[PDB]
């Protein structure tokens, strides 16, 4: 997508950029003709394992997820793999069809809140734990600072024993700052290739890498 | 009359019934194992096709082939025809 045409100028999504897609400026005077805008299409987005796992992890973190709240949490999270709100909606639809997410009109507020199916909650927990363990084992630098790890464990225990809402909010702010600082240099690129399965349905194979803009 | 265990005398009807039972069991077993073999063949063929697709994707990535027409990534970025 392009910021200047698909969205009002000045709107940018801090997600995962597509590989080789050029961010090209568009004049402010640009505007579609209504028939062309109706006839316009959209590139299919990834609805598979990694995006659904990321969305399920975001919901697992913030069990009550409003629309804007969910988008902001996804943007804040450093494991962003999505590309745009359209990709987020497609992933949410796929999860709903699989039977993971449930949407309810909250009594307190008209906004549609989101919950996770209890039957799939165990699966979500297993996915989250497996991802955390895999990241911990893969991170080579992690564990080099035994004192730092011990202090972090002490902080975890302190938060558990005390009220950890303020600690969680401060950690979310720090995570947002760190994600911005990371985005300043690195970026998660997405590279896709179309293919045709035996059934005759065109699908896309995707892979995500990390590139250092520097 | 007699107090021995109930034993059915061997008769053409009884032997025909046993033959029919064995034939039915044989047909059932043959079809079941045929279905199992076909399932294994389909599973391995799907696995091979997935491996083929992975190899094709790796080769296309190496060669810079996007398989999305002569146009560059700008058209896909526009997303006005995808």
């Amino acid at each position: 997508w392009q910021s200047g045409v698909h969205t009002p100028h000045g709107v940018v999504y801090r997600g995962a950029k597509m590989k080789n897609w050029p961010e090209q400026r568009i004049p402010e005077n640009f505007k579609f003709t209504e028939e062309q805008r109706f006839r316009t299409k959209a590139i299919p987005r990834d609805v598979g394992t990694i995006p659904r796992n990321f969305v399920l992890g975001v919901l697992y973190r913030h069990q009550p997820c409003e629309v804007g709240g969910l988008w902001e949490h996804c943007t804040n999270d450093p494991e962003i793999v999505l590309d745009s709100k359209r990709h987020l909606r497609e992933v949410l639809k796929q999860a709903r069809e699989e039977g993971f997410v449930t949407f309810e009109r909250d009594a307190i507020s008209n906004e549609w809140l989101c919950f996770l199916t209890r039957e799939r909650y165990e699966e979500v927990q297993r996915i989250v734990t497996a991802k955390s363990e895999a990241v911990d084992t893969h991170s080579g630098l992690r564990g080099a600072a035994a004192t730092e790890t011990s202090t972090y464990a002490e902080k975890f225990r302190e938060m558990n024993v005390e009220a950890k809402e303020a600690h969680a909010r401060r950690l979310e702010e720090e995570v947002a700052n760190t994600t911005r600082y990371l985005r300043r240099f690195q970026q998660r690129e997405i590279d896709y290739l179309p293919y045709t399965d035996l059934n005759g349905k065109v699908n896309f194979m995707w892979w995500y890498e990390t590139r250092d803009v520097q | 009359e007699s107090r021995h265990l109930p034993v059915l005398p061997m008769t053409p009807r009884i032997v025909f019934e046993h033959a029919n039972e064995k034939r039915i069991d044989t047909a059932k077993r043959m079809r079941r194992d045929r279905r199992r073999i076909e399932e294994l063949k389909t599973l391995e063929f799907w696995g091979w096709y997935m491996k083929l697709q992975r190899v094709r994707g790796r080769w296309c990535r190496e060669q810079g082939v996007s398989s999305r027409g002569v146009y560059g990534p700008a058209v896909d970025a526009a997303e006005l025809w995808g």
